[PDB]
RNA sequence: CUGGGGAUAACAGAGUCGUCUCGGGCGAGAGCCCAUAUCGACCCCGAGGCUUGCUACCUCGCUGUCGGCUCUUCCCAUCCUGGCCCUGCAGCAGGGGCCAAGGGUGGGGGUGUUCACCCAUUAAAGGGGAACGUGAGCUGGGUUUAGACCGUCGUGAGACAGGUCGGAUGCUAUCUACCGGAGGUGUUGGCCGCCUGAGGGGAAGGCUCCCCCAGUACGAGAGGAACAGGGAGCCGCGGCCUCUGGUCUACCGGUUGUCCUACAGGGCAUAGCCGGGCAGCUACGCCGCAGCCGAUAAGGCCUGAAAGCAUCUAAGGCCGAAGCGGCCCCCGAAAACAGGCGGCCACCGAGGGCCCGGGAAGAAGACCCGGUUGAUGGGGCGGGGAUGUAAGCGGGAAGGGAAACCGACCCGUUCAGUCUGCCGCUCCCAACAGCCCGAGUGCUACCGGG
RNA sequence: CCUUGUCGGUUAAAUGCCGACCUGCAUGAAUGGCGUAACGAGGUCCCCACUGUCCCCGGCUGGGGCCCGGCGAAACCUCUGC
RNA sequence: AGCCGAGGGAACUCGGCAAAUUGGCCCCGUAACUUCGGGAGAAGGGGUGCCUGCGGGUGUGUAACCCGCAGGUCGCAGUGAC
RNA sequence: GUUACUCCAAAGGGUGUCCCUGGCCUUAGACAGCGG
């Protein structure tokens, strides 16, 4: 029972939950929720959302 | 001709509201061990675990996802003993003895209780029954029991039930009962982890429903959907017999039915809302509380799978009457993860 | 064992969801002349009144070739479904999905026609059909 | 067009069975030879009324419709599934027969089609009956009413058991019937609760593949089994919301046009449109569904006469099916022998109902929980969640400007603000006050003790 | 008429559509014959896109249906009604 | 009487009935066939918001109407509804 | 079977049982066993 990490929001999600999206070239993505999946594919940028970790990292980048 | 099977089953007819909301048990299993053959509690919620598969099949030895329902089981109070003899057609009640010291709140259910009935009269009646049992006139002995829902702040009105006892010797059963009367019973003293159980409850209510939902009939062609007969059936029958058959599907009550569900595994018995792993104790109540319920505080069963009924409802449990040959072993399985995250 | 030396068929524990009914088009992922097929049947399937046969990853289907080199056009072939868009569950509870719906053309006995598969395939298919996992680079 | 007609056709029914379908007797013979493993001529005897005809008993304003969709039930004259027998039965298979109707018998292409033909799967993709089941259930493609075209026939008006295009589908359920929900009476006083379980219903289960047995028996080879034992799925049935998806006119945010003077905050335009979305409902998600015990069918045997031997049968016994009965599940004291038990009252009054705060129940009724000996609804304080960082203030901003300054937008304050048909704690407000129904009598025949 | 004529193309599969063949039951030249750009709520076959038409049905919104107060008819009707 | 619907995309049906898709303006580009008039908006492809500044036409005009360019910036989406 | 009629299935088979007859055998016949 190990905890996977989300490719959009960077938080950990519990065993028996979420999704693995597989590209044909082999790159694997993990999603905690439909929210994150849908935002990632319609193109919202997580570096501007204060409920993600990429925001903290980009603030460090300011 | 095109052949196909009929729409729904005829084995649960008439499809009516249950007589009572407390479920009765019609048949009992054969168990050599002299014990009380079941228990009762209140449904609380669902979650899931991850565990190493113990059942026969492939996936044995593998980690697997398993869903779980939690039943809160405070201790029952054994308030009486009842004797049964053989009648002309079947069993007939001979005599009951009630205990003398009862909780106040039992009068909310049994409005007319005895008044004086001292300890001494109690012992005299038990002696009468012991002599009756020693004579040879008696075919069966059963316990009379009631719930205590004031220890969990759910209610004050109790549920009153009658349970059976395992084994063959009527005298041995009676000795068990004489030990148990006037004392509390806890689920650990009756059930074994890893056992298969049957579960009995009244199903969720849905009211009046039509035949698409009640019997699984087809929706009609889109022309009929625009003609006003989309969710109807076509016809009530042939010219002769010149009457509607009872077998033809129609609308009515759906849900609030009596149902029994076979072979659900008990996976763990807990204590004061906590479960013991290898080293640590963990609260099974999830963050924020079980929805449409609150916080589990007394004692609980984990039963894998799904069970009938709404959340705050009375559930009865017995040992399996119709189990398979290839059983899982009667020990608690090795659990690796229990979900405590919010369920809302 | 009668003949265990070289076997074509295997055993998976998962059983994905039947997601692709009769009439579905499938992109061909191997290096045979075919490019697009259409499902006309699902091998080993019995239904009921007005229900269509449907297949998921790991299942053998009967198909017709729609686009492809002229020797293969209008032929009825067997194929194994190797990639699908609809989610299905693993033993741990996690759902997996892919980006397209894709099949690989085989013989009734199970032997692949072709030498390589282009892209990722599913572990369920590689397990049910053992000779595909050798001609596929990436397996999940 | 009028008046009439079942005195008289079309159609469903009724009758009959030449014809039809399904059988049988004998045996011409065919089968290396051998009547009957298989096939059986010519003559002769029948069953059925689902094929067409014959007749004219019923019906001329009952309904006149074919086909398809939907839904229920019945038969066996058995395609598959269970069990057996013979063979021109080595094995794998075939052919022909007996028991058996519990379950299954599907998806598509052209045509209005039933039927028939074809394709890919399949254990097999059986057929019939119920007003050629089913239009007060749907459809209306076909069935030449009124319009129109072609061919042919006819002086012509016109016609065609010829083709082609188009062409109105009404109904507030009186009685019974069924599905479900309630109120009474009775059960020889009334009330509370727990049980028994007569009788009724059930397919609650049915089927396929894979591994192993085993490259074995069998067999010249090539090919190629079975009992037991292990796994997975398809169809059917019953439930549940942890996980995954859909909806979520609760909620949060973005943005267009216009009105409230701009700001802030709002109204209207399908919730204006777009994105997300908990609870709840739901499947495209998940959980569960025994094989044993008895008696039988075809069939296989024992003992054993009639008929000193022999013989499965005449009297008697043992075995033996997915079929019958039981176990198991659902309804069930109006089960007219209208039940059993414990307790309360009675011979003012036990007990019930309305009213009140509610919901896990619900078309009205009914069900369930609570009512100050109280956390039932609300408020307040906290928790868990949904969305996505408010207003104000400050600091910047591509560029413009003599300059004070303008500026869509960016950063900070700020996981913020707004919300919560979920949980907890706390008597702060309200569960106050009441109003109705309610069993009392004996005669004779008694019963067991007074 | 035999008729789903025969051959070819279109489909996994064609009583359809298109093109050819000619024993035209019963075509044919102002009861006009053969063609034809543009036009058609005309009839008919195919391809791209799209979709709850269907696999297989689910959840929402308003109005009715249901309960309450008021106004208040009709068609139909031998008697009845397992 | 209306809104949404995962994966498939006419397998539905006599028949794609009904529903969906497309949609305004500017630039590019446009087949067969033809009565040379058309077909033709054939088909097919790119772009479109806000703010800051520069320029043109007519005009006496920092009056009024119309036509182009460059840069910055936000959003899943700029004929954002109609 | 328990049907006077209105309103009831054969050709062909069985000696299943109860009866009437006619020929050949029978002081050892039809087999049942030891043998030629
Ligand atoms: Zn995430």
């Amino acid at each position: 029972a190990r905890w996977n990490v989300c490719s959009y929001c960077g938080r950990e999600f519990e065993p028996g939950t979420g999704k693995m999206f597989v590209r044909n070239d082999g790159r694997v993505l993990f999603f905690c929720s439909s929210k994150c999946e849908k935002y990632y594919f319609m193109g919202r940028n997580p570096r501007k959302l204060k409920w993600t970790k990429a925001f903290q990292e980009a603030r460090l980048q300011r | 001709k095109i052949h196909r099977p009929r729409r729904g089953s005829l084995a649960y007819s008439p499809r009516k509201r249950a007589k009572s909301i407390v479920p009765r048990i019609r048949s009992w299993p054969k168990d050599s061990e002299v014990r009380m053959l079941g228990f009762a509690g209140y449904k609380a919620g669902m979650t899931h675990i991850l565990m190493i598969d113990d059942s026969p099949g492939l996936t044995k030895g593998k980690e697997i996802f398993v869903p779980v329902t939690i039943v809160e089981v405070p201790p029952l109070f054994v308030y009486g003993i009842r004797a049964y003899k053989q009648g002309y057609l079947g069993l007939e009640t001979a005599t009951e003895v009630w205990f003398h010291d009862l909780h106040k709140n039992v009068a909310r259910r049994i409005k007319t209780l005895p008044k004086n009935y001292n300890e001494e009269a109690f012992q005299a009646k038990l002696g009468q029954l012991e002599d009756l049992v020693n004579d040879g006139e008696i075919a069966d002995v059963r316990l009379l029991v009631h719930t205590q829902p004031w220890l969990i702040g759910l209610k004050k009105k109790p549920e009153v039930m009658e349970y059976a006892i395992g084994g063959d010797d009527v005298k041995a059963k009676f000795d068990y009962a004489k030990e148990k009367i006037g004392k509390e019973l806890r689920a650990g003293e009756v059930l074994h982890e890893g056992e298969l159980l049957d579960v009995i409850a009244v199903t969720k209510g849905k009211g009046t429903q039509g035949p698409v939902k009640r019997w699984g009939v087809k929706v009609q062609f889109h022309k009929a959907q625009r003609a006003g007969k989309g969710r109807h059936i076509g016809n009530l029958g042939p010219w002769h017999p010149a009457r509607v058959m009872w077998t033809v599907p129609q609308a009515g009550q759906m849900g609030f039915h009596h149902r029994t569900e076979f072979n659900k595994r008990l996976i763990a018995i807990g204590e004061n809302g906590k479960l013991v792993l290898d080293g640590n104790e963990i609260e099974i109540t999830p963050k924020g509380g079980f929805p449409h319920y609150g916080i589990v505080r007394s004692d609980f069963l984990m039963i894998e799978g799904t069970i009938p009924g709404s959340f705050k409802r009375i559930i009865r449990v017995r040992p399996a009457i119709r189990p398979p040959k290839k059983k899982p072993p009667v020990e608690r399985p090795q659990i690796t993860y229990v979900s405590r995250e919010s369920k809302q | 064992a009668k003949k265990g030396a070289g076997a074509t068929r295997g055993i998976s524990p998962v059983r994905p969801t039947r997601a692709l009914p009769i009439g579905a088009y499938l992109k061909v992922a191997d290096n045979s002349g075919a490019k697009v097929i259409q499902i006309i049947g699902v091998v080993g399937y019995k239904g009921t009144r007005r229900r269509l046969a449907a297949a998921g990853v790991g299942d053998m289907v009967v198909a017709t070739v729609k686009k492809g080199r002229p020797d293969m056009r209008h032929q009825v072939v067997r194929a194994v479904v190797v990639r699908q868009r609809k989610e299905y569950r693993r033993l741990d509870g996690m759902r997996v999905k892919f980006e397209d719906n894709a099949a690989a053309i085989v013989t009734p006995e199970g032997v692949p026609r072709g030498t390589e598969i282009r892209g990722a395939i599913a572990r369920e298919a590689a397990e049910r059909w053992v000779r595909l996992g050798s001609i596929a680079s990436i397996v999940l």
